[PDB]
């Protein structure tokens, strides 16, 4: 009559703690502590099963964000404090060999620093980027000195993103959406079960999404509400665009002892001449790709519309520029050379700025100081997508303008975790019979 | 979970596989999660094992009790219910009676099997 | 705990209820306590389940073994012991033989049921 | 023959870790981390069951104390250090509008403070209460500067007591004494089982117990040993007495930046005139209530005795005054206006002092600085009981004197936890039968 | 572990003793270790209990299934194997077939005992 | 047919976390947190069982090392920082009563120290040992000031080694080798099972192993590779040698407040005269024992060889001297008076040095300052073994020289844990039958 069965394939939406797994040095994401991954993470296709997903309500994003911020702070905790650098600075311009544009960008600046014996000071100097200092009425102070403590990142810790896999605890599983046109929400017929997600590199950027996964066939346009100007539109490319960034200045660094085992890495003299530290985007590939983006945007606006691009209208560097990190160096590139032109029916170069005092995760307190890197930096990345916003105003006729908005790192995660949801398995149930 | 969308009847001959991975079997970021992940898997596992203990089965996967099926509990033909529809679909309707059924599963069997076999 | 002061005989038909809540199923102040609270509940639960496993019962709440009752073990009438007095009162006298009884419960049953049924 | 039963109602005295539960902002007791309470915490009365309790040997008190102190320190850990305030201070009197009694109570005092740039100092001033400074031979230093570091409480953390429920882990239970005349020790026929206690607010005070529970019928007198002058007598009222406290001065505060995101909240100028910040106790209710206390004390001394009250004889402010907290402000009120008169057979006002540097839990190290509150403070509390001590000397004839002694916060807890004990359940036992 | 170097046959009448201590039943140095030590003991214990659950035994220490012995699995006389040699020695040769044997122990018994007794 | 058995005596080599147990004040090894030991830790002899051990691949050593270092740092964490002592020091010699050898050993030195009020300095002086200061061109700085922060050990924490037992978690066991001639590697017929090891005191020393266990019959020579000059030879004596160490100077200490509850313990004036703080080794016992060591070394080199001893050739004090600790004081004794002479076929006194700034565990960062002890120190220890190295060069003929090398505390552990290995129990297996 009433009978009970145990290993029944029944699951419900659920929220639990997911944990890290990695392929198993000492980088900022401590991915040694994650336990090695499964050499054979075979998915189980669920035959004749439908499922419902919503990337904009997916708590996996919140855990990834929480873990990254916590981990970031953990990694930077046991490091040298730069409190003693908040002193009046005497600065002048570096004028030995200015290559026209880098006119006021580098400053040569001296100060009276604490020494091992705390009764004598040393006169030292270092170079600073314009974005790191504030003139006080040629006297300067470090930017954010009046707001937060500045901590030097430990010089041995790598900032190279390593793929992180998220895994469910036993009794839980992660379902993967295999509908290769899924728009981020609603039913997704054809789902498979995995105990772990694929690896996602914790790449952080604004405006342009780098080194992510690609769309299977078409460029995908995804948004919580495409007609809501308060929401972002994420664009996932179905092809990479190559971007080549450099910081050509040949740098040196000085190690200044501040105290008893406490030392600061100062930007030292620059060898050779000075450069803008620009990025190259293949010209044809970039705008061809935008043509694909436009073709897809039209599906939500009309096939007789005009799609125009424009640059970010204003705000903090993280929302006006292409923020990214190469080798531990922090770049802020000008993308007005990319977000341009209009669709009706060679190389691009982006000037960039370099900044050493970084407030990550858009918090008010806690600043990190990026120590100088001496080797010339070169990095090649895959642009895999965009963060766009639809502009406002009367939005009349058939013409709409999109801009490279950004901020809130949760969207970058969201762009990779959209195919997954967490469910719990409830291996117990009853059914009628005659026994 | 391989039974997937197969029907409840079909889904029976595979309960072993799903059951096998239900249990599976410092500090700092990640280390904290790994610890609670292990604790949780254990707690959930036992949370259910005791229930099959009470609903006198123990030697589980499949078992029967002395509770009759109620007509209010989705009275539909066995030819549909245990042949042409899936667990998930079933759970969506039968779950309304979860507490009722569970209370009966515990006591009807223990009241009549225990005591009676203690007298005997 | 609802059996309360009812007698051991009476207290039998309610073992299910008490049994049900024996298992039930970061860091910083409180978070530490919650974690060890969960660990402890599990450890205690299993600590006893294995014992009923060894004293071959498993399908517990009530079970019988092949050990005779000793006359030194509070030899009082069943009409008092399993009718007119409570567990608590009983435990206060019988507990003096806990280890003796437990050793017998484990081995007398396993020595005679196992081996014998392996031959058979 | 020998048979075994599992779900048997057998329990033993036990000690385990109890955990917090709450009704589920960001106050000092972090009661968000406690997990929500049971909407239906139904007790199980244990029919025909006796039990034995001892409030003076109850380890639930020790856990409540331990948790509160640990939690207190945790909450104050990530806050601004005031080490830089330990400098010579130049102080004078605030004389703009003294209302006779507040003559030397407020001092106007200046010092050379650290600034964001650690090469220049700022001249600042703030107001201090007399109890917070020490004159060094009109030069001053902060009290306790020579003893311990002073930490500013984070300004956003509330000190309003929130009820905390203690709950047992599965396998354990808490037994509640329902004998409504229980004197704190010995047998308590009629006991119920709960998984959780009722909520107890972690209210801290000395001399007068505030906002606690009331006795069911009579005023209760409870002590470990009523004839031992080394022991305290706790008195639980069967009716509240209203006490109204105020701090009428209209305050302002200044925020002084000390360093890079480090700022101190200074008491600023006072708007309007100055007041004593007294407390009002309804006159008739208070002394009527003492008449009830006397009637009950007589039961242990004789019905022909004389009961006299007197104030605390001496010691630290925490044992000579009514220590309490309203809104985060720390009050020390003079209770000599309450503990008076003799029993043979309108409003009371208590002057008070305000102190900002507080050594809580009667420890030597670690001082907390209470930041100023600008709004005028008003609070109404329920006096629910007393801490009394029997005096010494020859204690001759039939006359005895009681005083408002105090200290050791464990007694305040003890006054609420006296009805509970922790037991463990041992769900396994045997009995004879014939089967 | 007292069976030691006694033979597998001899080592049978003592399984109870070894089984008894398999489960047994802040932060800072040592406190961390004690916590994970408790968690691990539990996890290992259950890791094996579920297996005996699946290889339908439960009422363990000794049990039999419906799987025939393969000739490739160290086909040696019972007069040696279960009389004149130790577990450790046995494990050193039989372990090569661990997964094979385990898969058979799970399914041959569940496929034929379950389903068949549900029909009956 | 196929049958399965559970409580089968089968185990495999395994690595798990072992935990502390003790016999159950507040010493540096916090052995209160360990849980009390088993009053009856009865071993189970395993009849007819063989086993294989390797002390040089034994992970129990790595855990003991890891636990000790972590524990050390934990215990010293909540203590007074001595950063303010890194100031220019003005030093002279202590010349009041020099007993010939202690000529430049003690320096009288003054400095301008921070006070409770951070606007005024105090002129103070203290005594230092020669090994703790560096002359800067009679101006000095503390040694290691330029390398690491110096932390004062909390003055109440004992450094007396307490036996620690390691215990396995259930499901695991520790096997003990009972072959009383076991050379550290290979088969060990006759093994017993325990849940816990015996207690091992965490005694730290170099060159001479103190207060360890003794060999059962013969002096044992053990090495990973006795012909490899890169490996150490551990020698376990079968008899103790008495060593008596003293520090006769009658000391005083001063407590200098640095800040708000922060105080330093300065070596104060010395009462009476000055001594070398030497150690006495019974002369006959020591060299007789070496004769036993030689008899056993010959077994690996030839019975016609010459065994010569020589002192450590050079390096840091920890590898050139006998490093040990008595009462919290750190001694560095000259052992050239012991490692001498040649074997073909009264009291020794060792001068010593005292040092207060100690870099333990041979790390570069983190220095600990040993506060002064006023009472005259006397300690008696058991020399239980040696750490020797075979020298190099042409190693020709039949003559070999051994030296008192050392360093790497893991060897001291290894000398006690060599009899144990960790195994896991896998209580499940099958065998053929007919049923
Ligand atoms: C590190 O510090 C520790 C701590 O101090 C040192 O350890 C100490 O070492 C001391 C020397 O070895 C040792 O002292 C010995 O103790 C023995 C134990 O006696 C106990 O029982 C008697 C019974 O009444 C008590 O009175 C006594 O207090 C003890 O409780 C004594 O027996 C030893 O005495 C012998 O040596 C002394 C040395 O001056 C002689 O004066 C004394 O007469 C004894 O010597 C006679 O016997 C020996 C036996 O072979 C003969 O060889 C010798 O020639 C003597 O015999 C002649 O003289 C006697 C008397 O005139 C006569 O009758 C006989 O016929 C012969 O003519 C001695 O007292 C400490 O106890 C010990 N302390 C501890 C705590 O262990 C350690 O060594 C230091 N280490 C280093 C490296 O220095
Ligand atoms: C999108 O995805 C791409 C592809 O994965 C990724 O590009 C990679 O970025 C990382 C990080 O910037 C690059 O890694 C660096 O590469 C340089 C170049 O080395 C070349 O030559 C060596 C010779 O043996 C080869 O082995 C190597 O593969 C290259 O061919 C390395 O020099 C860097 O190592 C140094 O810096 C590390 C920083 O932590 C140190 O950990 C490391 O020990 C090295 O430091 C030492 O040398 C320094 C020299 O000045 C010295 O200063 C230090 O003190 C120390 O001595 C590092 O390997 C990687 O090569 C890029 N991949 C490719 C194909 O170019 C993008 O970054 C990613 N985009 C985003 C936004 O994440
Ligand atoms: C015994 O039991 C009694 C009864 O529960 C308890 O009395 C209560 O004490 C608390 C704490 O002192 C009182 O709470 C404060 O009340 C004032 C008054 O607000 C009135 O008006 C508002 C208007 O909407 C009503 O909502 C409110 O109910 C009252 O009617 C509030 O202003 C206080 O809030 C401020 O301070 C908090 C401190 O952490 C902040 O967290 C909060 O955000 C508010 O701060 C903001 O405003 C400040 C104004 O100057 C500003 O300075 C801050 O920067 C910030 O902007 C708070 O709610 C409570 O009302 C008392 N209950 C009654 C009935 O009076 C006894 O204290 C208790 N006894 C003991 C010893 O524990
Ligand atoms: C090899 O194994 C041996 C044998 O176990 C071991 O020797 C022992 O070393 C320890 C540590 O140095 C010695 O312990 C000290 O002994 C002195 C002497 O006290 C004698 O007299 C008292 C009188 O009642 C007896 O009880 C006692 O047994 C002795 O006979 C004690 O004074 C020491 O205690 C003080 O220092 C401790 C350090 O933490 C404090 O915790 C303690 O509270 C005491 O401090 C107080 O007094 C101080 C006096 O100046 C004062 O300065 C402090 O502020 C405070 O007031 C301590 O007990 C032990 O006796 C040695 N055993 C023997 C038999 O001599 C070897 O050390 C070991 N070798 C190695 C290398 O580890
Ligand atoms: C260092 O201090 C001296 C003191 O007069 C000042 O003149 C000098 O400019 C300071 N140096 C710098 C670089 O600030
Ligand atoms: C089963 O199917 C038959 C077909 O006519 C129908 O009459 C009967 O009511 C069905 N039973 C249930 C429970 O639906
Ligand atoms: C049971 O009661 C009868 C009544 O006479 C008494 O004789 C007998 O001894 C009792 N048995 C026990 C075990 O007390
Ligand atoms: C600040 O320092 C100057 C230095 O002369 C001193 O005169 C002045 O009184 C100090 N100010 C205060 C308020 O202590
Ligand atoms: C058992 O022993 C007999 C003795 O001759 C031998 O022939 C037979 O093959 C043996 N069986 C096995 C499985 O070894
Ligand atoms: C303290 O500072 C004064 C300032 O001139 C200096 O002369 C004196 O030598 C210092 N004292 C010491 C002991 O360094």
């Amino acid at each position: 009559w009433v009978t009970v069965y145990y290993g029944v394939p029944v699951w419900k939406d659920a929220e639990t703690t997911l944990f890290c797994a990695s392929d198993a040095k000492h980088n900022v994401w401590a991915t040694h502590a994650c336990v090695p991954t499964d050499p054979n993470p075979q998915e189980i296709h669920l035959e004749n099963v439908t499922e419902e997903f919503n990337m904009w309500k997916n708590n996996m994003v919140e855990q990834m964000h929480t873990d990254i911020i916590s981990l970031w702070d953990q990694s930077l905790k046991p490091c040298v404090k730069l409190t003693p650098l908040c002193v009046t600075l005497q600065c002048t311009n570096v004028t030995n060999n200015i290559t026209d544009d880098m006119r006021g960008e580098l400053k040569n600046c001296s100060f009276n620093m604490t020494t091992e014996l705390r009764d004598k000071k040393q006169k030292v100097y270092s170079l600073f980027y314009r974005l790191d200092v504030v003139q006080i009425n040629k006297e300067y102070r470090l930017i954010n000195c009046n707001t937060s403590a500045i901590t030097q990142a430990c010089p041995k810790v790598s900032f190279e993103p390593i793929p992180i896999h998220y895994c469910a605890p036993a009794g839980f599983a992660i379902l993967k959406c295999k509908d290769k046109k899924f728009n981020g929400t609603g039913p997704c017929p054809s789902v498979s079960t995995v105990q772990c997600t694929h690896g996602i590199k914790p790449v952080v950027s604004t405006q342009l999404l780098l080194n992510g996964s690609l769309a299977e066939e078409e460029v995908m346009i995804r948004s919580e509400n495409i007609t809501n100007n308060a929401k972002n539109i994420l664009v996932q490319f179905n092809t990479p665009v190559q971007i080549n960034c450099t910081r050509p200045n040949n740098n040196t660094r000085k190690s200044i002892r501040i105290g008893p085992g406490q030392a600061f890495y100062a930007t030292g003299d620059i060898i050779g001449d000075i450069r803008q530290a620009h990025c190259n985007v293949s010209k044809a590939t970039w705008n061809e790709t935008l043509g694909k983006v436009v073709k897809q945007l039209r599906k939500h606006f009309g096939n007789n519309t005009i799609i125009r691009f424009a640059n970010s209208s204003g705000g903090d560097l993280e929302v006006t520029t292409h923020s990214f990190n190469c080798g531990g160096e922090f770049f802020y590139c000008n993308t007005s050379g990319l977000f341009n032109s209009t669709w009706i029916s060679d190389s691009i170069t982006l000037p960039c700025r370099i900044k050493q005092i970084i407030n990550m995760w858009q918090r008010i307190g806690q600043a990190m100081y990026a120590p100088p890197i001496q080797g010339v930096i070169r990095c090649v990345s895959n642009i895999t997508g965009l963060i766009l916003t639809r502009d406002g105003g009367s939005t009349n006729s058939t013409t709409e303008t999109f801009r490279p908005g950004g901020g809130d790192m949760r969207d970058n995660w969201r762009s990779e975790l959209y195919k997954y949801k967490v469910v719990k398995i409830e291996p117990l149930g009853v059914a009628p019979t005659r026994c | 979970l391989g039974a997937a969308g197969s029907t409840m009847g079909a889904a029976s001959m595979t309960l072993t596989v799903q059951a096998r991975n239900l249990l599976s079997g410092k500090l700092t970021v990640w280390g904290i999660k790994q610890l609670q992940a292990r604790v949780l898997a254990v707690e959930r596992y036992l949370r259910d094992q005791q229930l099959l203990g009470i609903w006198g089965c123990s030697g589980k996967l499949i078992c029967c009790t002395n509770v009759p099926w109620n007509s209010s509990w989705s009275n539909r033909n066995l030819s549909e219910i245990w042949d042409n529809m899936t667990w998930l679909q079933w759970d969506k309707e039968i779950s309304n009676y979860t507490q009722i059924i569970y209370g009966l599963l515990e006591e009807s069997q223990n009241q009549q099997e225990k005591n009676e076999q203690d007298l005997l």
